[PDB]
């Protein structure tokens, strides 16, 4: 229980001090340890194993050099861990080969043959020659530093007695592997107090890669000299800088290979000694190497900060990292670990605590470059914290600080740091943004600007629709981050629309196009993917692919960059084309030499066989992988390019499907497998709309919509390529666009593609998705092509008033309607209410409501009402009241109870809404996505009626769950128009915490009067106004506090002159009426106008 | 009746297999209701505390009449349904775990006080017994902590007693009975209606008192002490060797006894907990479950499994041996000194016991007080985890030094008897 209270680097010196006192031959000693170190592995709910493994490579280590007497020690270790003695030494092998070789030659290895095979019979020869040659690069590294044998003779001939069946002298020129220089480099042991020792073996291994890369071929024998250090002269020190940085990229491949390891083959003490050879490359290397391989590091030290057991020494590494490096070129890597510092902050004990306070003020006094005006967020972020106190350290960086912030605008920074990858990042922008936008509510000088909010709110959305089924937390405090902006108003705010531009279109077929798209997709895409990756394998795959597009597009093999060429006016023009952000993360890896091909294990499977119920972002890989090794054969620059989409979380597959299909098409005259392949996509993608769409719950039907919009994408991309391709055409070659009926025999194939599973169901699976306005584009697709003269104008009309009535369109609606609809009188009726004269309608809604003979019929009148706020005749309705309760569970009811929470959240009213909510809980499964919004805004309101802060405050946090998760969409595709509906309703959430979050009437003026602010961004549209209004009035008279009366004379009187001003002085009379009941003296004159605009002029 | 409840159960399939962690999208926008959840809940635990008294009235007839009962489908389907209760993969309802013991309490105790027992062990196979016995085994490693029993915490580990299900039952009250107030709020009280009153499921729990956490420890230490205690029958029943009294009764005791030893002397001594004394007798009981094991059951103890616990068997014997040597007591003084220190819970127990609820104690006749400062003395040695009873000191002394088999060799033995003295 001394070892129970420390970590990793005491723990496992004090687990080596248990096991030495273990093993101290006393019978009494030996058994107490046994029974000590098995409860205190059961007490740490682990294994005994999987307690010592990590110090297994250390605490055996020396066993290898007495493993002949100690056969006794050696049984208790293994009927200690509870396995068997070869399971733990094929797995350790790694670790006592290299010192059972290396001793006296009277060897153990005789007896490690005789464990690791059972029996004489079973060959030692064979056996004890390939474990040698399975981990002879940590042979070769114990030899080069453990004992400086620095002569391929003594190699070679301490080999060949060792094992006489040993291969043509040693495994020949494996010296200069880069997997030999990791294992050198990885025995840097390093601490804090440097030794004697700890400077002899850093020479030892510095030598060693003096000895290894430099001159290799020539001194293969004359190595006895290069142990010595100062015979090194300066002549061939740029020799060693030269040929280093030509064998860097491929140990840190290696290093990367053996972090992230797959398949559980290792603990960390591999990853220790990782970061330790991390240390020796920082320290003993040129600057330009570190420089270039940085985004190797800093996914390895990302999953060293990630892992628990080794944090403390990568911090240390970085500590080292942060201090040889300027500030111009760590900024690519620094966000990613001042998150992890910010948002993990709690459980640092006091080392971590102490060393992450020595990154920070050698980040602030030395290094301030970065920090205050290169980047001035990762000021903000360790300001915006104050659990960690910056500024009562030095004082003078506050200084600094309380201008960096006015001077700095923050939000196109926090823009593109929401389109992240890894979660710390964007945890930490949207603590900040929750704080930021709190300081800029009560500061009352947010800009809106007709560094634009709606940035922000592009980049929220898209950050909640990418999440929609990974961690609710960060959609959650995502959608308050939305609420917290509110609503904008429609006119004087719009997203990117970067669709008139370059446009993507890009011909695979000419050389000098091919160059551009390659240039294009490595700028937007791929190098930020080479900069946010996960794990270090998709890094190294990014690294493959954009090595090998350069090789493509002629910028690779032959060098040229370092303007003593010159001679390239064309390459040099080529390379402009990229920036610097790009430029400075590319610049290394044209000379790298990645190959990670991965063949021969593929099996190109048929197509129909779908994939649809492991998911979507497993249909789609596996898709785009049939595709693009399947027809392109390895001269098309789209080939290495699946190396990405075997841990490809969907975005990039979904990228380039349009660009390989396409590309599939393009291929002619039936003949090859490239148009039969053709043939299994085309009844793939009847797979796709010839489904079952029911007998699923609400994630497969999303991944079924995911499916119809990455195919929806090739679609319009084969239409805007041949169309393009039409263009440029008939712009270059001539001007006559016919010619040679072969570039018409390839236009004819997009025609049978844009012709095949055709249209009457691109509008069926399209109008479902809610992209309402490419269903209104196939509607009339399928108008058009079919003979509209006859009688199919019944069938395609029910379905395309719906793709009206929601776009925000209404005049061609109404045009719809009275043309060619004109059989039903129902149809004319429905025409009133889109025409100032709705409640003529809605009348006439209630009496054919009252026929009870179809259920349509009934949510036709609920629908009705809800879009004219009759909200306290919805809470009325006599379909919901049968006596006093409803209907049991609920196949189209629920659509019915949709609209009856939400009136009842509109009308504030503690009794309706409260046997409402004990009407809804009487269910039992409740499945729909809408009901569960309203019923618990519905019971947030029930418990701020019962001055519960805390209550209401977790059913809000409830909604926003539900809201970041659920309803929520993709920006940058929708407009504002149809996002709205629910940033009102995201808007009307934000301020029930807002308003319940006060104790007394001091604060709460001072709510309101914030509100009132948050009331001026919101527009002049009816709709969003009274609905925000409608929730401040139904908190005001759920809260019976006097001040909260005075608040609701205040919103009965918004609401009556908001009404009056917008012609529907229908309910404005009734607002007001309330005033009189308060007695307000301005209620006269307010009156006078709702009987000016009512039409009586006299009175 | 027996036969309607097992089926009754496995009708209600699914209250005792909800899984151990949700989905991280299990997004809790819900209505949060309890009150089909509570029903089914006192459904599956009136049904297994129904088991439980049918099978106690059964073992009150005459002895020669359980042929009447027992056949082969009450044995399937209490095996199924003791699958069911005593789980693996699932969420452990405690409730129905006492009941799911004390009904194999009830099987193996009227197998011993029965005549014809061979038509009951014929009637039973080896592979009930051996399903039952890993359940068992796997329910006597958990652990009982007071701090997290009524939190939700990592499965199969710690006996929870989950807050969603805390009610009393029919035969014994387990708990506070904090879902008794609603079960009448689960009725209207003046109206006849079929679907229930409505119980929210977040407003239980308000925090005062651990002390519900003591006794819960104390229900839960006397579960443990079952478990060990059918241990203690079926060794009786299969006095002879089989397939299931099988040298793991070495291993799982013995892991047992060591553990809490090992983590009685760490922690609680001086913790002054009333669960003392009864997680003190479980170690005095488990070393029984040791010696007839060892002693009368040595044929199957085979010399694999003796050695897969030689560290721990060898050390609790040894943690009972280490008090002959027995410095500290030996006398009077001191020693109340020492229970002002542990056991002044039982010292309140004794006034309380002797002021109200015992005919015996009142005008003490100076010899009904002296035995009082005989064994509360003996009772907090017992608990000081020094000088245990004279009793259990033989019996760790006749399994180590005993020649039954070669725990120890002569000069690694006298290696442990240094660390006394000797």
């Amino acid at each position: 229980q001394l070892t129970l209270t420390t970590s990793n680097d005491v723990f496992d010196t004090l687990l080596l001090k248990l096991i030495d006192i273990f093993n101290s031959d006393d019978y009494s000693l030996r058994i107490m340890m046994t029974l000590q170190i098995k409860n205190m592995a059961k007490i740490l709910k682990k294994t005994p194993y999987q307690l010592l493994s990590p110090i297994l490579p250390v605490l055996l280590r020396q066993l290898g050099k007495n493993l002949v007497e100690r056969k006794v020690g050696f049984q208790n270790l293994i009927e200690l861990l509870g396995y068997s003695s070869k399971t733990i030494l094929d797995i350790f092998q790694r670790y006592i080969i290299p010192y059972a070789i290396i001793q006296y030659k009277s060897d153990v290895l005789s007896e490690i043959a005789k464990i690791m095979c059972d029996g004489d019979t079973s060959l030692i020869n064979q056996m004890k020659v390939n474990l040698l040659k399975k981990n002879s690069r940590q042979i070769f590294a114990v030899a080069l530093v453990k004992h400086g044998l620095f002569s391929l003779d003594i190699l070679e001939t301490l080999f060949l007695n060792r094992a006489p069946t040993f291969d043509k002298g040693y495994i020949t020129a494996y010296l200069p592997d880069y997997k030999t220089l990791a294992e050198i480099t990885k025995l840097y042991k390093n601490s804090v107090t440097k030794d004697a020792s700890d400077s002899e073996n850093a020479n030892m291994i510095l030598c060693s890669l003096r000895f290894l890369i430099t001159n290799f071929e020539k001194d293969k024998r004359h190595g006895s000299k290069y142990k010595n250090i100062n015979n090194w002269t300066d002549d061939q020190e740029q020799a060693f800088q030269k040929k280093l940085q030509d064998n860097i990229l491929g140990i840190f491949q290696v290093f990367s290979s053996d972090i992230h390891d797959v398949e559980g083959r290792t603990t960390y003490y591999e990853k220790l000694r990782v970061i330790n050879g991390i240390s020796f490359l920082i320290i003993y290397a040129p600057k330009k190497s570190i420089i270039s391989a940085l985004a190797q590091i800093s996914i390895c030290l990302q999953t060293g900060l990630g892992l628990k057991e080794v944090r403390y020494e990568a911090f240390r590494c970085w500590h080292l990292l942060v201090r040889h490096l300027n500030d111009e070129e760590l900024s690519t890597v620094i966000d990613s670990l001042i998150a992890f510092i910010l948002q993990k902050w709690s459980e640092f004990n006091g080392k971590l605590r102490n060393i992450v306070y020595s990154i920070l003020d050698t980040l602030i006094k030395e290094k301030s470059d970065l920090i205050l005006k290169l980047k001035p967020y990762t000021t903000l972020a360790l300001v915006g914290k104050p659990e960690l106190g910056i500024l009562a350290r030095d004082g003078q960086f506050a200084r600094m600080v309380n201008k960096i912030r006015s001077t700095t605008d923050l939000i196109p920074i926090f823009a593109n740091n929401l389109k992240s990858s890894n979660k710390y990042v964007i945890n930490q922008n949207l603590d900040d943004i929750e704080v930021y936008l709190r300081r800029k509510q009560t500061e009352r000088s947010i800009d809106f600007t007709p560094s634009d909010i709606t940035l922000v709110l592009g980049a929220l959305l898209d950050t909640s629709h990418k999440f929609r089924n990974l961690d609710k937390d960060l959609c959650e405090k995502c959608a308050k981050c939305i609420s917290m902006i509110g609503v904008l108003d429609v006119t004087k705010h719009e997203f990117k629309r970067t669709t008139y531009s370059e446009n993507e279109v890009y011909d695979l077929n000419d050389s000098v196009q091919t160059i551009k798209f390659l240039i294009w997709v490595i700028n937007d895409i791929l190098v930020p993917a080479f900069w946010q990756s996960e794990n270090p394998s998709k890094q190294l795959f990014v690294a493959l692919v954009i090595q090998e597009s350069l090789k493509y597009c002629g910028l690779s093999s032959e060098s040229w960059d370092m303007n003593h060429k010159e001679l390239y006016p064309n390459e040099a023009k080529l390379w402009e084309k990229f920036n610097s952000v790009s430029k400075t993360t590319i610049y290394p890896l044209l000379s790298s030499l990645y190959l990670a091909q991965s063949w021969k294990e593929y099996v190109p499977l048929k197509y129909p066989s779908n994939n649809f119920k492991e998911g979507y972002k497993i249909w789609v890989k596996r898709f785009t992988l049939d595709l693009l090794k399947t027809g392109t054969t390895e001269n098309h620059p789209l080939h290495v390019f699946s190396s990405l989409i075997r841990e490809d979380d969907g975005s990039l597959s979904n990228f380039l499907l349009p660009y390989i299909s396409l590309d599939i098409i393009i291929k002619a005259e039936k003949g090859t497998p490239y148009a039969d392949i053709l043939n299994g996509i085309i009844i793939e993608f009847d797979s796709i709309f010839t489904c079952n769409l029911e007998g699923m719950n609400n994630l497969q039907v999303d991944s079924l919509r995911m499916c119809y919009e990455s195919i929806f994408r090739v679609f319009e991309y084969c239409k805007k390529w041949a169309t393009e391709f039409k263009q440029n055409y008939s712009k270059l070659h001539g001007t006559f666009i016919i010619k040679d009926t072969k570039t018409t025999n390839m236009l004819l194939r997009i025609d049978e593609f844009l012709r095949t599973t055709p249209s009457d169901l691109l509008a069926q699976r399209s109008l479902e998705t809610d992209s309402f306005e490419r269903s209104a584009l196939y509607l009339e697709q399928c108008y058009r092509q079919n003979p509209h003269d006859k009688n199919q104008n019944g069938q395609l009309l029910k379905n395309l008033q719906i793709t009206y009535e929601e776009i925000g369109d209404i005049d061609s609606l109404d045009g719809v309607l009275r043309t060619f609809a004109t059989g039903n009188l129902v149809s004319k009726i429905e025409e009133l209410q889109y025409s100032e004269n709705w409640k003529l309608a809605q009348d006439c809604f209630n009496v054919l409501g009252k026929f009870s003979d179809d259920p349509k019929t009934t949510t036709r009148m609920l629908k009705s009402m809800y879009d004219h706020q009759l909200y306290s005749q919805i809470i009325s309705n006599s379909s919901f009241h049968s006596s006093d309760g409803k209907i049991s569970l609920s196949p189209d009811v629920k659509e019915w109870y949709s609209i009856g929470l939400e009136a009842a959240n509109l009308e504030g009213n503690v009794q309706t809404l409260k046997n409402w909510v004990e009407q809804i809980e009487s269910l039992r499964n409740i499945d729909d996505r809408e009901v569960l919004l309203q019923y618990n805004i519905a019971k947030a309101l029930i418990a701020i009626s019962n001055e519960d802060p805390l209550r209401t405050q977790k059913y809000i946090h409830n909604s926003f769950r539900l809201i970041g998760t659920n309803f929520i969409t993709s920006s940058k595709e929708t407009t504002l128009l149809k996002k709205q509906n629910l940033l009102m309703k995201l808007h009307s959430l934000y301020d029930l915490s807002f308003l319940s979050s006060a104790k007394d009437k001091f604060e709460y003026k001072s709510n309101t009067t914030i509100l009132d602010y948050r009331m001026e961004r919101i527009g002049a549209d009816f709709v969003p106004n009274h609905y925000i209004l409608s929730m401040r009035k139904s908190f005001d008279q759920l809260k019976m506090n006097e001040q909260a009366d005075a608040d609701l004379g205040k919103t009965f009187f918004t609401l009556a002159q908001l009404a009056r001003n917008n012609a529907r002085l229908d309910i404005a009379s009734e607002s007001l009426m309330h005033c009189l009941e308060r007695r307000l003296p301005q209620a006269e004159l307010e009156f006078a106008e709702i009987l000016w605009k009512q039409g009586e002029n006299d009175r | 009746c027996f036969l309607f409840i097992c089926d009754l159960i496995r009708i209600y399939h699914h209250v005792l297999k909800v899984p151990i962690h949700e989905s991280n999208m299990n997004l809790h926008v819900e209505p949060q209701i309890f009150q089909y959840e509570l029903i089914d809940y006192l459904i599956i635990s009136y049904s297994f505390d129904l088991l439980e008294g049918i099978l106690r009235v059964l073992q009150s007839h005459p002895k020669q009449t359980y042929m009447e009962f027992f056949d082969e489908n009450i044995l399937k389907s209490f095996e199924f349904v003791y699958k069911l209760a005593l789980t693996i993969s699932y969420k452990p309802m405690v409730n129905v775990i006492f009941s799911a013991v004390e009904v194999v309490n009830i099987i193996t105790s009227i197998i011993l006080n029965m005549d014809n027992s061979s038509d009951l062990k014929s009637l039973i196979s080896g592979s009930w017994w051996r399903d039952c016995i890993t359940r068992l085994y796997a329910l006597l490693e958990k652990e009982i902590k007071s701090g997290d029993v009524y939190n939700e915490n990592v499965d199969t580990t710690t006996l929870h007693m989950s807050k969603y299900h805390d009610f009393f039952g029919l035969i014994r009250n387990i708990g506070d009975n904090e879902l008794g107030g609603l079960i009448s709020k689960l009725i209207y009280t003046d109206r006849l209606q079929s679907v229930p009153r409505v119980i929210s499921k977040e407003d239980i729990g308000m925090f005062t008192a651990p002390i519900i956490g003591y006794k819960m420890e104390k229900w839960l230490l006397k579960l443990k002490d079952e478990v060990l205690n059918i241990f203690e029958n079926l060794l009786m029943i299969y006095g002879d060797d089989a397939t299931i009294v099988n040298g793991e009764m070495l291993i799982h005791s013995s892991k047992f006894l060591s553990r809490e030893q090992a983590l009685m002397i760490e922690r609680y001594v001086g913790q002054d907990s009333p669960n003392l004394d009864l997680r003190c007798h479980l170690i005095e009981h488990t070393l029984t479950i040791i010696y007839r094991l060892w002693k009368d059951h040595f044929k199957q103890l085979r010399e694999e499994q003796i050695k897969q616990v030689e560290s721990q068997l060898i050390m609790s014997l040894w943690r009972f041996l280490v008090c002959q040597t027995e410095t500290v007591t030996a006398n009077e003084r001191e020693m109340r000194d020492h229970r002002h220190l542990v056991d002044s819970l039982h010292d309140l127990t004794i006034k309380d016991q002797a002021s109200y609820y015992e005919d015996a104690f009142e005008d003490l006749p100076e010899y009904i007080e002296e035995e009082l400062k005989m064994q509360l003395n003996k009772r907090t040695g017992r608990i000081m985890q020094v000088k245990y009873d004279e009793k259990f000191q033989e019996m760790a002394r006749t399994i180590l030094e005993s020649k039954s088999f070669d725990l120890t060799t002569l000069e690694e033995a006298d290696s442990l008897y240094i660390s006394m003295g000797l």
